[PDB]
RNA sequence: CCGCACAAGCGGUGGAGCAUGUGGUUUAAUUCGAUGCAACGCGAAGAACCUUACCUGGUCUUGACAUCCACGGAAGUUUUCAGAGAUGAGAAUGUGCCUUCGGGAACCGUGAGACAGGUGCUGCAUGGCUGUCGUCAGCUCGUGUUGUGAAAUGUUGGGUUAAGUCCCGCAACGAGCGCAACCCUUAUCCUUUGUUGCCAGCGGUCCGGCCGGGAACUCAAAGGAGACUGCCAGUGAUAAACUGGAGGAAGGUGGGGAUGACGUCAAGUCAUCAUGGCCCUUACGACCAGGGCUACACACGUGCUACAAUGGCGCAUACAAAGAGAAGCGACCUCGCGAGAGCAAGCGGACCUCAUAAAGUGCGUCGUAGUCCGGAUUGGAGUCUGCAACUCGACUCCAUGAAGUCGGAAUCGCUAGUAAUCGUGGAUCAGAAUGCCACGGUGAAUACGUUCCCGG
């Protein structure tokens, strides 16, 4: 099975193949399958190319994939281009939801630096 | 604490208990489902242009016999040290020491 | 316990069956204080067991514990001021403790993606005198009268 | 019709004592009484910090008990009523009535 | 004709009402296997007639309040056991022996001040 | 008491010629079988010669402290004491009993208190537990001071069994120049006795002799 | 080793409360503000009138307050005038009907306050403390009190060390609740800093709870 | 964010100041201390001098800013670095 | 000789992410205090403004807060302009209350000095309060006695106890502060009262204790009973006590709490308060707006969530306790995927609301993988509180899916309804809990022993 997301789906539930897809969550997966009329918890076999299809045409309703990478590029060089306080600490690389920075902001760090 | 931190408190209490009424109204307008939205907008100006030290939420509670802003208690009005002091020499009625 | 030496308690013998020591087993592998939980894989484990001892859940599981229980053990004391690896023999339920302790062990680092499975597995390994429980029972003897000096 | 009151006490010598004197006058006032019938006691409990620096752990804890009786009367002949309230009873007792 | 007796545990409360005539066992307009979907609570609330042989025999009639499954269990447990004393008076030595009659008093400690738990002291370093 | 009476009593008995005392020599008879031998010679003319005395101090309204520690003659000496309506020490000899009179008499309030307590209520208001404490206290009290309770004041006259085994006694009284009367065995010294009686002090029928015998001549001196 | 308040351990136990009305949660630290300013006034205007307790009590729409005093014609004064003089201000400071009652201590060097703030105030007229302290042990043991401990701290005849010291005369067993202790405290202003002057008084247990 | 409910927040006297620079033409650089106002659209091609506690950095109102609070564009931390 | 001190055990911390505190560095400021155990989720039971003590700038000088004196005004209420705001400049009313009718009391403003004011220094001047050894079993005194005397004895010795607990011995005898007990709570029963709580037998039912009715039971809260080594046996000086047994709901101070001796550390707190001395007075005081206390190369401490199958997910379905509520808790109903919104009942509350407990159980699914594990981070879109969520709130939806696969040396907690695990509530609080303080559910393992480690 191959997507209108270039990837490949696995070989698992549908409910939760669909979810390998970048921007596809469980929600938005539920939704396709309810939209496309297949169960979740029929495997990605089974399914006449014809259902592919026709949940690829759903799939295809959503900004999901490459399209969804270049949106949230371009979103974050929206705040390091205006100059705002967002835009400088995604510019240093630190927490811009206002975390504590005097210690454990690791994710936004890396390793330990001495 | 200085007593111009008591003054501020009866200050504030004072603007809050005086501005009570239009600032209830002001926020009923803001907040009212399917209001014009010219009489929201002069609504939110309005309440913006009423004294700062009118909204209850600038309030800080303070021990009523030394001032203090911390270890509050509302059933007592008093820190916990006023209200230690107090509850051993059994000045506080029905307050006694616990244990279970 | 060191003015009184105190003794044990004794718990109500097993809900289905009626063994003691298997509600002694059953509280040793109980992990958070979840006693259905392993109340369950027990009952499932022994019936599992016996199907292919063709024996009692309670004989098969009996068999496979003496075959477990060992009978000396090495021990870390400070007699005439050394760090003296004794090797002493153990007492009845030390001995019982040890193990049920022992088994269950092996049984949860086997992992055989179940827990009644791996149990059922390695008591039915260690019925016929072979597994990690067994090989851990062989190592403590082997410990322990590797150093026979001190007898 | 009838006539519930509740009383309430920080101390539960002072609210038996009050509530006898309320059961008694009733029966005595030829009204038909029910009993004190005590409903739970609240106790509500404080706990503050004895050390005014530094010590947190070093706390004690205090507790207002606070008890309830129930007194209702359903025969209110007005023989009774107006001695209820003239009768006036300890300081630490509050007396709610209801008809 | 009927035979009362109150159980406790940690903090149930089980009121059993013996009769004689047959085997029901019901637990607040529930059968017994549909209130404890355990087993060992199952074994456990019927241990005394087990034991003084009368499982057939009698009619019971169980209101419990309060506490958890187990709990509940034992709150029964302890009421059949009362209940059965009330109904024979001789039962009560076997009874005793097998520590039914034990009414054991242990209850959730307290939480106290500086602990986590009722005993748990916070971790503690030096260095 | 006579001779007679004595010796069929054995007071001629005493301790071993292994165990004797320097001073007790004039006393003593002889020996036999390695046994010192008492002379009753000596002995009826200085027990009438006590007697004497004590049936003056009794009869000038003394009070009078029978003293004997052995835990065979306790009851015949607190006996002794009953017949003649005089006080006692029958258990083990307190230090300070005579010196330290005052602590005694906090000892004697105290005993009074409890009893008087006990007569008068408020153990129901006491815990169960505290009021069975109360009676053990009461109970130990007197086991220590039930002879003494009513000597009011310090003693006229001291009785004293065994003087060597009661030594602390007679070390008081004569601090305090209360008069000392003793059975006095071979073993004792016998300068604290202001009059001693050289005797056996052990045997039950010798020791039961002199406490009848002081007793009748109490009460004789008692009657007038 | 801290000790825990003598007179609030026994709270209900032996002693009863110095206020005893009854308040819900919105006029409850209504009515200990109102009281403490009674009590501070109170103090304030009576420090010669050798004054011992202040209960207050709130009846149904008044307020109560009995004063146990050791000089009650002094707080009266003459025409007993004083004492309505007093009242009607602490009409107006509790904002409701006063009421005003007098109850004499007859024997005041039983009574702990008094004996702290006769101490108190020797030491703040320069006597030596140690003659003062003596004193009142003295006369409280005279006067039937089963024991007393009067200790005083801090900085005393003016040093430069600061120590305390106390003196017990008597039976004070503070462990048994059932002990009636009366304990209170007093600070004397001396030129050189304040000094604090603690009394316990034993008068005998009570045997039969609050009655 | 505020509300939908609600509109977005200005402080009325840099509403009437703004009001009155942009009816007036452009001019020297608006001072105000109102870093918790939103940038409103009538505001575009205006220089703003904010203040961050001790002075006022002036931002030149973008189109792409509106609907952000002023303070957003005026830092009041300095780091520059531990070196 | 004792103590979770070790041992025997179970679960952690140390590794990861995050929360939080501290050090450090940075900064205009990152306010001050706490610093081995006994500082480091500490003062703070809750920093967006306020709080707030810090910083920048704008301002005031008898002052923000108190008394006094003089002069002029009723008080207050509704507006306009300028200003970021403090503050400045602007109108009609009011003319109340009391009067020997002057005026006063209330309040306002101005003027003049005494003064106010200080979270400024010293906790090595103090009170108060607290930590700590340590709930460790000790600390002493009176009298007596011994010795010229300093002193000793008591308090040592033999046993025993949780204990200076108790019994023998003994020149000691007693007592005081401690120990224990008195207090609270919990485990059984009895008595009394039965509502808003209860429902055994009764009748009536819409099958709902719901309604007649019942006072039995659960329960509620007052009173009382009960456990004393009392009884039996054995050991032991016939003592103290110990070991076992009977009965009993409970047995050996039943479980837990409160209660902390003389003193120790010039221990902590002058920033709760009070206070000696010193210091400031158009400022170290006071008002205002914005910022900071939330920084970030790092180090340490205490926590939370994890790494999964004894589990995750979906559906179904059981069983709690303890609490809070009037500017409050807020049902039902409708709207929204949701946080919530609209309407609005009841409840100062055994009644109404918060409020369906979750682990559990049943059925199905996932099949050991960085996964249907984990949830960080980040983008977008929202709700609510609040003048105001940029710095810097919580929560929701959609998307995103870091590290992490059980953690070196070392180290911590715990002896039973305990550890572990599971949820619930409360204080502070407009909003803001992984902290703190409480509540119940499920519910262990092990203790041979005192040789070692730490402390006494
Ligand atoms: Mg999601
Ligand atoms: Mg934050
Ligand atoms: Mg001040
Ligand atoms: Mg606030
Ligand atoms: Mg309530
Ligand atoms: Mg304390
Ligand atoms: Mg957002
Ligand atoms: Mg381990
Ligand atoms: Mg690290
Ligand atoms: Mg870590
Ligand atoms: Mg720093
Ligand atoms: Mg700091
Ligand atoms: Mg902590
Ligand atoms: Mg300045
Ligand atoms: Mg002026
Ligand atoms: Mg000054
Ligand atoms: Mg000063
Ligand atoms: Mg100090
Ligand atoms: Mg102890
Ligand atoms: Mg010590
Ligand atoms: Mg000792
Ligand atoms: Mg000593
Ligand atoms: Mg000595
Ligand atoms: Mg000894
Ligand atoms: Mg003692
Ligand atoms: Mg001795
Ligand atoms: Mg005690
Ligand atoms: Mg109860
Ligand atoms: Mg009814
Ligand atoms: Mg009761
Ligand atoms: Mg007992
Ligand atoms: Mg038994
Ligand atoms: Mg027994
Ligand atoms: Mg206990
Ligand atoms: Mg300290
Ligand atoms: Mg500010
Ligand atoms: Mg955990
Ligand atoms: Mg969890
Ligand atoms: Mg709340
Ligand atoms: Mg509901
Ligand atoms: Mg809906
Ligand atoms: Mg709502
Ligand atoms: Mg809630
Ligand atoms: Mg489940
Ligand atoms: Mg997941
Ligand atoms: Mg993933
Ligand atoms: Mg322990
Ligand atoms: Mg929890
Ligand atoms: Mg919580
Ligand atoms: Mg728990
Ligand atoms: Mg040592
Ligand atoms: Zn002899």
């Amino acid at each position: 099975a191959r997507i209108a997301g270039i990837n490949i789906p696995d070989h698992k539930h549908a409910v939760i193949a669909l979810t390998s897809i970048y921007g596809v969550g469980k929600t938005r997966s539920k939704a396709i399958l309810a939209a496309a009329g297949i169960a979740e918890d029929v495997k990605i076999s089974e399914l006449s190319e014809g259902q592919i299809d026709t949940l690829r045409d759903e799939v295809a309703k959503f900004v999901v994939e490459g399209d969804l990478r270049r949106e949230i590029s371009m979103s974050i060089k929206r705040l390091m281009d205006l100059g705002c306080y967002r835009g400088l600490r995604h510019r240093r690389g630190l927490p811009v939801r206002g975390q504590r920075t005097k210690t454990n902001a690791r994710t936004r760090k890396g390793p330990r630096k001495p | 604490a200085k007593q111009s931190m008591k003054a501020r408190e009866v200050k504030r209490v004072a603007l809050a208990d005086k501005y009570f009424a239009k600032r209830a109204e002001l926020k009923a307008i803001i907040s009212d489902v399917n209001a014009s939205d010219e009489d929201r907008w002069n609504a939110v100006l309005k309440l913006q242009t009423l004294p700062r030290d009118s909204s209850p939420s600038r309030q800080r509670n303070r021990c009523r016999q030394t001032g203090r802003p911390h270890g509050f208690l509302r059933k007592f009005g008093l820190s916990r040290i006023k209200v230690r002091e107090a509850a051993m020499r059994g000045e506080i009625p029905g307050l006694k020491k616990a244990s279970w | 316990p060191r003015r009184r030496v105190i003794g044990q308690r004794k718990i109500l013998p097993d809900p289905k069956f009626g063994s003691e020591l298997l509600a002694k087993f059953v509280n040793i592998l109980m992990v958070d204080g979840k006693k259905s939980t392993a109340e369950s894989i027990v009952y499932s484990a022994l019936e599992t067991l016996a199907q292919r001892s063709g024996k009692s859940e309670l004989e098969a599981f009996e068999v496979a514990l003496e075959n477990v229980r060992p009978t000396v053990e090495v021990k870390s004391r400070r007699v005439g001021g050394s760090t003296y690896q004794v090797p002493v023999e153990v007492r009845p339920v030390r001995r019982n403790a040890l193990a049920m302790r022992w088994i269950v062990e092996a049984a949860r680092k086997r992992g055989d993606k179940s827990m009644a499975l791996r149990l059922a597995n390695e008591l039915s390994d260690a019925a016929e005198n072979k597994g990690t429980a067994v090989k851990k029972r062989e190592d403590v003897h082997r410990m322990a009268e590797a150093n026979k000096a001190f007898a | 019709q009838r006539i519930r009151i509740r009383l309430k006490a920080f101390d539960h010598r002072l609210i038996d004592q009050a509530t006898a004197e309320i059961v008694e006058t009733a029966k005595r006032t030829g009204a038909q009484v029910r009993g004190p019938i005590p409903l739970p006691t609240r106790k509500e409990r404080f706990t503050v910090l004895i050390s005014p620096h530094v010590n947190k752990d070093a706390r004690d804890q205090y507790e207002i008990r606070t008890h309830l009786r129930l007194v209702d009367i359903v025969e209110p002949t007005e023989k009774t009523v107006d001695a209820l309230m003239r009768l006036d009873l300890a300081a630490g007792v509050d007396v709610q009535i209801s008809l | 004709n009927q035979y009362y007796g109150t159980g406790r545990r940690k903090s149930s409360a089980a009121r059993v009402f013996i009769k004689p005539g047959n085997g029901k066992i019901v637990i607040n307009q529930r059968s017994l296997e549909q209130y404890f979907g355990r087993e060992t609570a199952r074994m456990v609330v019927r241990q005394p007639l087990e034991l003084v042989d009368m499982v057939e025999k009698l009619d019971l009639y169980i209101t419990v309040k309060g506490g958890g499954i187990s709990g509940q269990a034992g709150a029964i447990r302890h009421g059949i056991t009362r209940a059965l004393m009330e109904y024979d008076e001789s039962l009560r030595s076997e009874l005793r022996k097998a520590g039914f009659v034990t009414r054991d008093a242990r209850q959730v400690e307290r939480k106290k001040v500086g602990l986590r738990k009722a005993r748990r002291r916070p971790q503690f370093s030096k260095r | 008491v006579s001779m007679r009476d004595m010796l069929k009593a054995g007071v001629h008995f005493g301790h071993q010629t292994r165990y004797w005392n320097p001073k007790m020599k004039p006393f003593i008879f002889g020996a036999r079988n390695k046994v010192h031998i008492i002379n009753l010679e000596k002995t009826v003319p200085m027990f009438n010669e006590a007697l004497a005395e004590l049936n003056k101090i009794a009869s000038r309204k003394g009070k009078i402290l029978f003293v004997g520690t052995k835990r065979a003659a306790s009851e015949a000496v607190k006996d002794a004491a009953l017949s003649c309506d005089q006080f006692f020490v029958n258990h083990r000899w307190l230090g300070g009993m005579l010196t330290n009179w005052k602590t005694v008499r906090q000892s004697i309030k105290r005993l009074k208190d409890l009893e008087t307590q006990s007569q008068d209520g408020t153990f129901d208001k006491l815990t169960k537990k505290e009021a069975l404490m109360r009676t053990r206290e009461l109970e130990k009290l007197e086991n220590s001071l039930g002879g003494i309770k009513d000597m009011g004041g310090l003693p006229d006259a001291l009785f004293v069994i065994d003087a060597d085994h009661e030594h602390i006694a007679i070390k008081e009284a004569n601090n305090l120049g209360i008069p000392v009367f003793a059975i006095v065995d071979t073993n004792s010294d016998p300068d604290g006795v202001d009059f001693v009686i050289p005797g056996n002090d052990d045997a039950i029928r010798a020791v039961t002799l002199y406490l009848g015998a002081v007793a009748a001549t109490v009460r004789e001196g008692r009657s007038q | 080793g801290q000790k825990v308040h003598p007179n609030g351990i026994r709270l209900g136990i032996v002693k009863p409360w110095n206020s005893t009305w009854f308040a819900n949660t919105k006029e409850f630290a209504d009515n200990l503000d109102s009281d403490f300013k009674v009590r501070q006034y109170l103090t304030k205007e009576l420090a010669k009138a050798s004054v011992s307790r202040i209960v207050i009590e709130r009846p149904a729409k008044s307020i109560r307050v009995t004063i146990h005093t050791a000089r009650p014609g002094i707080v009266i004064g003459k025409k007993g005038e004083d004492v309505e003089k007093l009242r009607k201000v602490v009409a107006d400071i509790a904002g409701v009907p006063a009421q005003i009652n007098i109850a004499e201590v007859r024997k005041p060097e039983l009574d702990a306050k008094l004996v702290a703030d006769s101490i108190t105030s020797q030491l703040e007229r320069r006597v030596m403390f140690r003659r003062a302290m003596k004193r009142a042990v003295q006369n409280a043991m005279r006067l039937g009190a089963k024991g007393i401990k009067v200790e005083v701290s801090g900085r005393l005849g003016g040093a430069e060390i600061a120590r305390t010291e106390w003196y017990r005369e008597g039976r004070v067993p503070l462990h048994t609740l059932r002990a009636d202790i009366d304990y209170n405290t007093s600070e004397a202003h001396t030129t050189y800093g304040v000094i604090g002057v603690k009394v316990w008084i034993f008068k005998g247990e009570i045997l039969g709870g609050m009655a | 964010p505020r509300s939908l409910k609600k509109g977005p927040f200005i402080d009325l006297h840099l509403l009437k100041k703004v009001e009155k620079a942009v009816e007036s033409g452009d001019k020297k650089p608006l001072r105000t201390w109102s870093r918790r106002s939103t940038i409103f659209p009538n505001m575009i091609g205006l220089t703003i001098a904010v203040h961050n506690g001790r002075q006022h950095v002036p931002v030149f109102v973008t189109d792409e800013m509106v609907g952000h609070k002023l303070g957003e564009f005026a830092p009041t931390r300095t780091y520059r670095g531990h070196a």
